[PDB]
């Protein structure tokens, strides 16, 4: 029921281990030298 | 402490008062061997 502006997708390919650390405030070395979400992300985050 | 040779039980949990030292929290935090790391008071960038 809603409608946006623009998307944006963002796609990418971590280690299993590493799906916690794409949550913003995370904080570790994917989420901390390579990608980085601000904490006033509006967004959803999708993994497999 | 953490390349220990061996460790103990739970119900004998070791106990260690670390004094006196040089302090830095940058390594510990950035080995990649460390699965489960997460800080309760502080917020862990703050602990350097």
């Amino acid at each position: 029921d809603l409608c946006f502006t623009n998307v944006y997708a963002d796609s990418f390919v971590i280690r299993g281990d590493e799906v916690r650390q794409i949550a913003p405030g995370q904080t570790g070395v994917i989420a901390d030298y390579n990608y980085k979400l601000p904490d006033d992300f509006t967004g959803c985050v999708i993994a497999w | 402490v953490f390349n220990a040779t061996r460790f103990a039980s739970v119900y004998a949990w070791n106990r260690k008062r670390i004094s006196n030292c040089v302090a830095d929290y940058s390594v510990l935090y950035n080995s990649a061997s460390f699965s489960t790391f997460k800080c309760y008071g502080v917020s862990p960038t703050k602990l350097n």
